[PDB]
């Protein structure tokens, strides 16, 4: 009933899989960590940091109202 | 031999068109009582002072309701959890005004459905079946008991039981959400998974069986005539259905054992409904759904809204309007 | 015996698992953000 | 006994079914599980003691075991203030250590002890069909349960007494000197309607009735123990019941479901065996307290609360119950059966008394009503107190809510377990628990329905 | 923005005095408020009498004004009616009556000052502070 | 062997994950939809479209994250990354809610691809395609709710947001503004879904409790063999049981399984028809006869009129926060509310 | 952005680890399928 590929239990019970993955899996975990912890995520996605939801001049919700010029609108919201 | 033995043989007879049984000897009278009263009250009952504030609510068709709006109205908040049989009313008119029909119908209905579940066991025993259809039936029974008995008990009044009507059901639901946030309660989430998944699995199983039917008919007659009642031969090709499904998702996700498949079909919705019944039964004691109102604060300390806050706004809107004349004090505790 | 290492299955496995682990690391890091 | 499917016929997920006829292994499982119970009692008590702020009320701190110890009269004094924290610690320790011992014994029996006990001793060996031995074990355990009931009685009478929330001068630990042995009261409790205003046994409202009922329970249980040691089941019982291990399990499951439902109701309504001092207000208590709080406030403002009609025309503050009694108005009309030690000094023969309401309300009653109104058993699953539309800053869920909800859920699932095992026991006794025999399919010998 | 110094700057006394809580002072004040005052003053409301809330208008309308930190601390030592006519020290939690208010016998003067400062800072972060019970 | 047939061979190989020609549409589009949703719920805010935090990065949890609908100012703009709004700026595209159409559109085409996959695999293995026909139900729901309803409304903003609490918000919004519970088409949907769950439970239990004694173990699961020719449970006994318990019973297995398909699928389709109605505000909001009687007779109260009052309260209290682009300003004194609450 | 460098370097480390521990057999397989 096998379509050709190695069974998963075989692979994940092998030494070589674990020599590879005890490195690769933690590396991805800590890459995602660092992505968050360096602040890169905020800048990449434009998500406000806890101190940037409001500014010393905009105390209300920065709701977009403009149909085509949202870059300027966002920059004026800060 | 004896008259009693002959009666026993009759009640427990598997030859009766409708099985009676010992549980049936309670089911039939109580269910007929509930049905007769329900029909009479839904058609012709006068208005009921559900909130106990002398503000009677018209439930019956003759008082201006349609089928959608009609209901048997829960008994008065003044009654609370007190037993209100007909003989405790000074007059039938008094009994009706205070919502006695609701109590009569509900108590008989609940006795009847528990006896129905017992009767399912009894007949399976008489037929030499396995005994657990009644266990599956205990899920709807649990939910019905939660909405008609447990929730009023926790809340302290049959006035807070689900009304016996369509719009009344909706009213019950809206107020329940306003007061308990049932949507944000994981047991209701599990109930939703139960019913969505049960419908999914019903569709999936029905469609796979229908897809793998063995050719026994022509294109003119219904393929249903390909199955003859009481054949042992299988009417569909389960191996072809497994081939299809294990290629649709992947091989090891598809059942090839019909027994395990049907156990799963039984168990999934039943467990989901048990969980949602328990959710309603525990919100009866005001252990409510999750409250994330003002969970996210900005650095200064201002609240940042989430969809939970929007939901709470809707809940407040429902809450401030419900039973608009019933509250004298600022907290809806009772 | 002696199966191929890389396959369509390998790719389907990783396409999901790899971003999953990265995202989990990100969300773990999120757990210690202070306001 | 086998330990796999081919040699037992049970899968791993039903593996404990393999123990049905291995009496020694089954005893080991039971003793180890009893160890788990006692372990949780001890560990949870130690946790609660560690997480206890002894000047903040118990019900504000997520405690369910400490109130049980306080109600028994240990470590508390007037109004339930925690005098000595050491008795709570000792209860927890004793349970933890005996749990160690129970776990060791259960492990011995389950893992090394004799597989079956019947060929080692007639006394401890049992057969599920041995009606005499089954009733012997019922008898031994009935004697033990009667002893436990009399232990409660002895604690209340001769070992410091119990906490009486109804104590004059204020709720306090008091010694019960005159328990009611009068069988009329004791067993008329069992005859009261399970409905509003009667509250079948939930309505027991004085430690004298509780202690006297426990004296009666002790005597009944001990006499039943002796009765079952010295007799065998009669013909009627033999003909009506299924006599098998799974049948006895199903019977006990039904019993447990009943008890769980009863306890959930008991903790929800009763404020005598569950003093509000330790368990917080009942929902009824909190609603009544809100009505009382605003009656008092508006009266101080000058409202004539006797004659003030609300918007609907019913009295804002006071009204009549359907039987005429003077009760708090508003939705709390449903809760007029409520009785609590802070409210009864204002109740006259007719219900609430205008004269007491106008010149007998004490500052401690005002404080208590405020406290109880603000600790109404309302809360979210993540322990945000108050009505569900409130915001996150009040971390409270009533212990009554935790106990009632948990015990209703356990009662239901044990009813389900009773149904499962009763059905299975019947089917196995009749021999069709494994499916329909194709040769003798009963329906095939049955006439068609129409 | 941050929980800045100006945001933490609040009236100290009635003569125009001014005190700034530190971040630690504000955090302890919030902690105390949630532990002992959130049961009756969630979101600045007064569950048992919402004619007298913790809002800025209500706080300043008392006699004397309670919109400054010293007056709040005085109230928490010796609670009075809103017009300052009756003695509420048997009816309101206060540090002066640990015999009837045990939840308060462990609080210092620093703790009371912190909670009063939090009471003054919270309204400007929440437009719902001190409104209607259902609001 | 032409290159087309060589490709067809490779695509239709028996492997762990069948690809097929339909996989060309399904897998990239399903991946886009799923990864977009995960990315949005992990990292992307709704601060500029809704004034809401909607991602784990902002402190939300599983229940409160969402790929929120785009700002109402964009109408029904498809909001391509390269479109006139975001103009290729990925960060802005995230901030304006470009992920919502991204997920919605890739999901619609992934759903198409999945149903094509059902057809393709059914054809290859040689069975009738009733699984695809059944899947048409979920497709109708997705098209009607996530595409047709917002297209009838002012903008994508009123589409359901791809999140748990976002969906709950959509649900309550439909109750309060459309009185969706009163809608007969929703009622038929409810009946279909509840009946499907009932059928699932009752059929599974019936089969499990009419099994033939085909093995010696108490474990009855190992007394089945997929190649066995005979029925594994007694249809005759099942029919007799249900005839005597309920009065009627299935006697035709094929009809039973077709009914199990027909009920939930028909329910989904009817509720989709109702949602199409709501897209144009064509609601079953009111019963005019009762409205008129109540407007003239201040003693006439039904559960219907009570529900109307609840809806009024919900709209007034929720609109300012739920529709922040509108700048609704409802002073406290205009909010409807009952006594003392 | 140095943040990009520190976020990418673990990915490259994982990739090169997997390569150095699987490359012989991977190239074997690549060659065999031509
Ligand atoms: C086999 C046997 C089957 C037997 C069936 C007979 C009926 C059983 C169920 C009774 C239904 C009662 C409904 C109303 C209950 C009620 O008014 O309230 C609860 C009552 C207690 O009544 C209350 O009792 C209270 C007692 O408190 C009083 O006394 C106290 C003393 O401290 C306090 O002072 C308090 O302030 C004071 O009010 C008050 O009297 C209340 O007015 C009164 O309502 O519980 C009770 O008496 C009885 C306990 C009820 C158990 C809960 C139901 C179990 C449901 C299971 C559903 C399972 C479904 C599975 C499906 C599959
Ligand atoms: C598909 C995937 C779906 C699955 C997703 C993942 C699910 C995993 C399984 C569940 C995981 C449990 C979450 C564990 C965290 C937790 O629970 O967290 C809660 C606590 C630990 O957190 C503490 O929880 C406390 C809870 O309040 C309690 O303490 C407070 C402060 O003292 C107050 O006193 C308050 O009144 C009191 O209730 C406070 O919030 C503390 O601040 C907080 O730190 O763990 C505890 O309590 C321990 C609880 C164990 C016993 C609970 C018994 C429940 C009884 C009946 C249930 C009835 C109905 C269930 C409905 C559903
Ligand atoms: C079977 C299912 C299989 C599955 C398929 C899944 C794949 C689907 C791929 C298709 C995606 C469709 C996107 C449709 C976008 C759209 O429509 O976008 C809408 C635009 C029109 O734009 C809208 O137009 C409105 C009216 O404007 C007009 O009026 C205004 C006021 O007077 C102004 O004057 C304005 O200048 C003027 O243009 C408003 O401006 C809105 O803000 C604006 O969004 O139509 C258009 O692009 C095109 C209009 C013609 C084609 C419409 C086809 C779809 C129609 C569905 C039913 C619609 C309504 C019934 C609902 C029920
Ligand atoms: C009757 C049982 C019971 C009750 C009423 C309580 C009540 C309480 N506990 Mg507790 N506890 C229990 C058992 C119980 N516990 C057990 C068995 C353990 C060992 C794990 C603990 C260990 C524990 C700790 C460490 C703590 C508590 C705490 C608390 C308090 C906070 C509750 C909370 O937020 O939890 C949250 C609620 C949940 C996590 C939901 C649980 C839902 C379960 C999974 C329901 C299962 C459903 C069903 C039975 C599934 C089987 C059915 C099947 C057929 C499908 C509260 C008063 C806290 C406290 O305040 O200490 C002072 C605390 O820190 N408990
Ligand atoms: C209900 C629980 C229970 C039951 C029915 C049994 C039953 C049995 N045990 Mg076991 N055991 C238990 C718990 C239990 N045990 C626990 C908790 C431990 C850990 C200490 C042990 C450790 C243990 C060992 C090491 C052995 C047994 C053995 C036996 C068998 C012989 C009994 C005998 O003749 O010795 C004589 C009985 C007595 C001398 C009576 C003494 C009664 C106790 C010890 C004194 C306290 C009485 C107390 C006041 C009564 C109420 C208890 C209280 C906590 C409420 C027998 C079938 C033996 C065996 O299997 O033989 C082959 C054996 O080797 N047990
Ligand atoms: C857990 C403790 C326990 C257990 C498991 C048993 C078990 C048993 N006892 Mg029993 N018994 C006990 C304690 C216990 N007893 C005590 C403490 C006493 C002293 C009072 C007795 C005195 C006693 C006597 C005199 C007899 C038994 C008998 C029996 C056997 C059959 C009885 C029966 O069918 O039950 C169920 C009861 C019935 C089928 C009769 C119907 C009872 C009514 C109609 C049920 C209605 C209850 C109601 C719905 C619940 C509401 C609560 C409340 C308001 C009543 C059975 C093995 C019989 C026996 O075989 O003798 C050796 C017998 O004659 N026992
Ligand atoms: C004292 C109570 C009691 C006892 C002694 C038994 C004993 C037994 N049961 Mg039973 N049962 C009970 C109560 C009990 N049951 C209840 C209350 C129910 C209703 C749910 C059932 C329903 C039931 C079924 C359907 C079956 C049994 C079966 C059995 C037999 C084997 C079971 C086994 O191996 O477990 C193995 C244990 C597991 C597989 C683990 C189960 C884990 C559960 C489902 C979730 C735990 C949730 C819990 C609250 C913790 C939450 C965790 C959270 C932190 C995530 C065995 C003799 C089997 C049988 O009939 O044998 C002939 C069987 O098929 N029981
Ligand atoms: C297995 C066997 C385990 C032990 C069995 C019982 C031992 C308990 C004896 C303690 C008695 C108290 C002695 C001191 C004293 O008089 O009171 C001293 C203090 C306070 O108790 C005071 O006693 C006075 C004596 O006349 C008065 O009665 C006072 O009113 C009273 O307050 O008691 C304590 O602090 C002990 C708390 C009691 C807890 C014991 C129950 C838990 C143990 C059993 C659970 C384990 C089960 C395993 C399974
Ligand atoms: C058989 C079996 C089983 C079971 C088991 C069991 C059930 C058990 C148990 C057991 C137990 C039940 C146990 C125990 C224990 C205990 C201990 C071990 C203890 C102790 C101690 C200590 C050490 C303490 C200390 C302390 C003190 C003294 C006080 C203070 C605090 C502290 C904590 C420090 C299972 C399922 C696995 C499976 C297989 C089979
Ligand atoms: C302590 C106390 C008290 C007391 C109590 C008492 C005194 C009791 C009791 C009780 C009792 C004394 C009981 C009982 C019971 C019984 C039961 C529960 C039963 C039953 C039944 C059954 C189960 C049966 C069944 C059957 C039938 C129906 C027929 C056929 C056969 C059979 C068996 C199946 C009081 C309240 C005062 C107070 C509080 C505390
Ligand atoms: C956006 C976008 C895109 C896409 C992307 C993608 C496609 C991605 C992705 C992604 C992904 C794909 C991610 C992932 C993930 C994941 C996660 C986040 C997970 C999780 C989980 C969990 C948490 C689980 C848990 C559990 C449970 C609950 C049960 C049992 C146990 C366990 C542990 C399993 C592109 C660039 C094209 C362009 C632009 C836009
Ligand atoms: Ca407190
Ligand atoms: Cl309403
Ligand atoms: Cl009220
Ligand atoms: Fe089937």
């Amino acid at each position: 009933g096998t379509t050709g590929e190695r069974p998963f239990s075989d692979i994940v019970t092998s030494i070589r899989y674990w020599v590879i993955h005890s490195i690769t899996i933690p590396m991805l975990f800590i890459a995602g960590w660092l992505f968050v912890s360096t602040g890169l995520a905020y800048d990449a996605f434009g998500t406000p940091r806890p101190d940037e939801y409001f500014t010393q001049t905009r105390q209300e919700l920065p709701i977009l109202q403009e149909r085509y010029d949202i870059n300027q609108e966002i920059q004026e919201f800060n | 031999a004896s008259l009693w033995e002959q009666f026993c043989q009759w009640v427990t007879s598997t030859n009766n068109r409708i099985y009676v049984g010992w549980f049936g000897t309670l089911m039939i009278p109580t269910l007929l009582t509930a049905t007769t009263c329900f029909i009479i009250a839904f058609i012709a009952a006068p208005p009921v002072d559900i909130d106990g504030i002398r503000e009677p609510v018209a439930g019956s068709l003759l008082y201006g309701n349609n089928i959608i709006s009609g209901a048997v109205v829960p008994s008065s908040n003044a009654i609370g959890l007190h037993f209100y049989p007909i003989w405790e009313a000074a007059s039938l008119d008094e009994w009706l005004y205070n919502g006695g029909p609701y109590q009569l119908v509900v108590f008989h209905f609940l006795i009847g459905i528990f006896c129905y579940m017992g009767r399912q066991w009894e007949l399976s025993y008489r037929l030499g079946m396995r005994p657990w259809i009644c266990v599956a039936y205990s899920a709807p029974v649990s939910a019905a008991t939660a909405v008609f008995l447990i929730y009023p008990i926790g809340q302290g009044s049959f006035s807070d039981g689900m009304p016996l009507g369509i719009s009344g059901t909706f009213n019950f639901m809206i107020v329940f959400q306003a007061e308990h946030n049932i949507l944000m309660h994981p047991f209701h989430m599990l109930g939703v998974a139960g019913v969505f998944g049960g419908s999914l699995f019903s569709a999936m199983h029905g469609s796979l069986v229908t897809s793998s039917l063995v050719r026994e008919t022509t294109e003119v007659e219904s393929q249903n005539y390909g199955y003859k009642f009481g054949q042992e031969e299988e009417t569909y090709n389960i191996v072809a259905a497994h081939g299809y499904f294990g290629r649709l998702i992947f091989q090891y996700a598809s059942f090839n054992n019909s027994r395990s498949l049907h156990f799963f079909l039984g168990a999934w919705p039943v467990i989901g409904i048990w969980f949602t019944a328990m959710g309603v039964s525990t919100m009866a004691f005001n252990l409510n759904g999750f409250n994330f109102n003002q969970s996210i604060l900005d650095s200064q300390g201002r609240v940042i809204g989430t969809w939970a806050d929007v939901l709470n706004r809707a809940n407040i809107g429902f809450e401030v309007m419900h039973e608009r004349n019933a509250h004298n004090f600022p907290l809806d505790l009772a | 015996v002696t199966y191929p290492i890389f396959t369509v299955r390998w790719l389907a496995v990783h396409t999901l698992a790899v971003p999953s682990v990265f995202f989990v690391g990100a969300i773990a890091a999120m757990q210690f953000i202070q306001r | 006994g086998g330990r796999d499917l081919p040699s037992t016929g049970f899968a791993w997920w039903s593996g404990n079914a393999r123990l049905i006829n291995l009496s020694g292994k089954l005893l080991g499982a039971h003793v180890a599980h009893a160890g788990l119970i006692v372990f949780w009692a001890g560990a949870m008590t130690l946790f609660e003691v560690a997480h206890f702020i002894p000047e903040k009320p118990m019900y504000e701190q997520g405690l369910i075991l400490l109130p049980h110890i306080a109600t028994l009269g240990w470590g508390v004094g007037p109004a339930g203030e925690v005098t000595d924290i050491f008795p709570f610690f000792v209860v927890g320790v004793l349970h933890l250590i005996s749990s160690a011992v129970l776990g060791l014994g259960g492990i011995y029996h389950a893992l090394r002890g004799p597989e079956v006990l019947e060929e080692y001793s007639s006394f401890f060996g049992y057969d599920w069909k041995d009606k005499n031995q089954m009733t012997n074990i019922i008898g031994y355990h009935l004697i033990l349960l009667g002893c436990g009931a009399l232990l409660l009685v002895f604690k209340a009478m001769f070992f410091g007494g119990v906490y009486d929330t109804w104590a004059p001068g204020g709720g306090d630990v008091r010694v019960i000197t005159n328990p009611t042995l009068n069988p009329a009261i004791i067993f008329g409790y069992l005859l009261k309607a399970p409905f509003g205003g009667e509250g079948w046994i939930i309505s027991v409202n004085n430690m004298e009735d509780i202690i006297g009922g426990h004296i009666w329970i002790g005597l009944i249980c001990i006499s039943g123990g002796i009765w079952h040691i010295l007799t065998k089941p009669f013909g009627w019982a033999r003909r009506a019941l299924i006599w098998s291990g799974e049948a006895y399990l199903s019977y006990s499951l039904g019993a447990l479901s009943l008890m769980g439902f009863i306890a959930s109701v008991f903790v929800w309504f009763n404020n005598t065996a569950y003093p509000s001092e330790f368990y917080g207000p009942t929902g009824m208590e909190a609603s009544q307290s809100q009505a009382f709080t605003f009656l008092v406030r508006d009266q101080r403002l000058g409202a004539n609360i006797a004659s003030a009609q609300g918007p609907t025309g019913l009295g804002k503050y006071l009204m009549r119950s359907p039987s005429g009694e003077i009760i708090f108005g508003g939705e709390t009309m449903r809760f007029w059966d409520f009785r609590g030690p802070w409210l009864e000094p204002l109740r006259g023969p007719n219900g609430l008394d205008l004269d007491k309401l106008r010149n007998d309300i004490q500052p401690w009653q005002v404080r208590r009503a405020a406290e109880y109104m603000t600790h109404a058993p309302l809360g979210s699953l993540n322990s945000v107190g108050g009505v569900i539309t409130d915001v996150n800053s009040f971390n409270y869920v009533s212990p009554r809510a935790w106990l009632a909800t948990s015990h209703f859920v356990l009662g239901f699932f044990f009813l389900v377990g009773h149904l499962w095992h009763a059905g299975r026991a019947r089917a196995a006794a009749a021999g069709f628990e494994k499916g329909i025999d194709r040769e003798t399919e009963p329906t095939l010998f049955m006439p068609d329905l129409d | 923005v941050e929980l800045t110094e100006s945001t933490r700057t609040i009236p100290l006394d009635e003569a125009g005095g001014t005190t700034t809580l530190t971040a630690r002072q504000f955090t302890n004040g919030q902690k105390i408020f949630v532990d002992t005052c959130t049961q009756c003053h969630l979101q600045g409301k007064t569950k048992t009498n919402n004619n007298v809330s913790l809002g800025l208008a209500d706080l300043a309308g008392a006699e004397p004004r309670r919109d400054n930190v010293l007056a709040l601390v005085e109230f928490l030592k010796n609670p009075k009616s809103y017009d300052g006519e009756d003695d509420y020290s048997e009816l309101h939690p206060n540090i002066s009556r640990p015999d009837i208010y045990p939840e308060m016998r462990n609080y210092t003067e620093d703790d009371i000052f912190d909670v009063a400062g939090y009471t003054l800072i919270a309204p400007k972060l929440d437009e719902r502070w001190g409104g209607t019970i259902y609001f | 062997r032409g290159w087309f047939d060589v490709l067809d061979d490779w695509l239709k190989r028996d492997r762990f994950v069948f690809i097929g020609w339909s996989g060309l549409l399904l897998f990239p589009c399903a991946f886009m939809a799923l990864g977009g949703w995960l990315t949005g719920t992990t990292f992307v805010t709704s601060w500029y479209t809704h004034g809401l935090a909607s991602s784990y990065l902002e402190g939300a949890n599983f229940l409160t994250v969402a790929v929120s609908s785009p700002a109402d100012a964009f109408g029904h703009s498809l909001l391509f990354l390269w479109g006139p709004e975001a103009q290729g700026n990925l960060t802005r595209w995230f901030q304006i809610g470009g992920l919502w159409p991204f997920v919605a559109l890739h999901g619609a085409f992934g759903l198409i691809g999945f149903m094509l996959r059902q057809f393709e695999i059914s054809r290859l293995v040689g069975i009738r395609p009733y699984n695809a026909i059944a899947f048409s139900g979920p497709i109708a729901v997705f098209v009607s709710v996530f595409l047709m309803y917002p297209l009838g409304q002012s903008s994508w903003f009123f589409a359901p947001s791809f999140g748990v609490a976002g969906i709950f918000r959509f649900i309550l919004f439909l109750q309060g503004f459309h009185n969706w519970t009163l809608n007969p088409f929703h009622m038929m949907g409810v009946a279909g879904i509840l009946g499907g769950a009932l059928l699932c439970a009752i059929h599974g239990a019936t089969v499990e409790n009419t099994l033939f004694e085909d093995g010696e173990d108490s474990n009855t699961f190992r007394a089945f063999e997929p190649t066995q020719a005979e029925e594994t449970y007694s249809m005759v006994t099942a029919n007799r049981f249900w005839s005597q318990i309920f009065g009627i019973a299935f006697s035709n297995k094929r009809w039973l399984h077709f009914f199990m398909l027909f009920v939930p699928v028909t329910g989904l389709w009817m509720s989709s028809v109702g949602i199409v109605g709501l897209a144009l505000n064509l609601r079953a909001y009111d019963f005019v006869s009762q409205e008129l009687r109540a407007a003239e007779d201040p003693e006439f109260e039904t559960f219907y009129t009570k529900n109307i009052l609840l809806n009024e309260g919900m709209r007034a209290w929720m609109a300012p926060q739920d529709q922040p682009h509108e700048n609704f300003i409802f002073p406290e004194e205009v909010l409807p509310r009952g006594n003392a609450l | 952005d140095w943040r990009v460098i520190v976020v990418v370097s673990p990915l490259l480390i994982a990739a090169t680890w997997a390569a150095i521990n699987i490359g012989a057999a991977a190239i074997r397989q690549l060659q065999d399928v031509l």
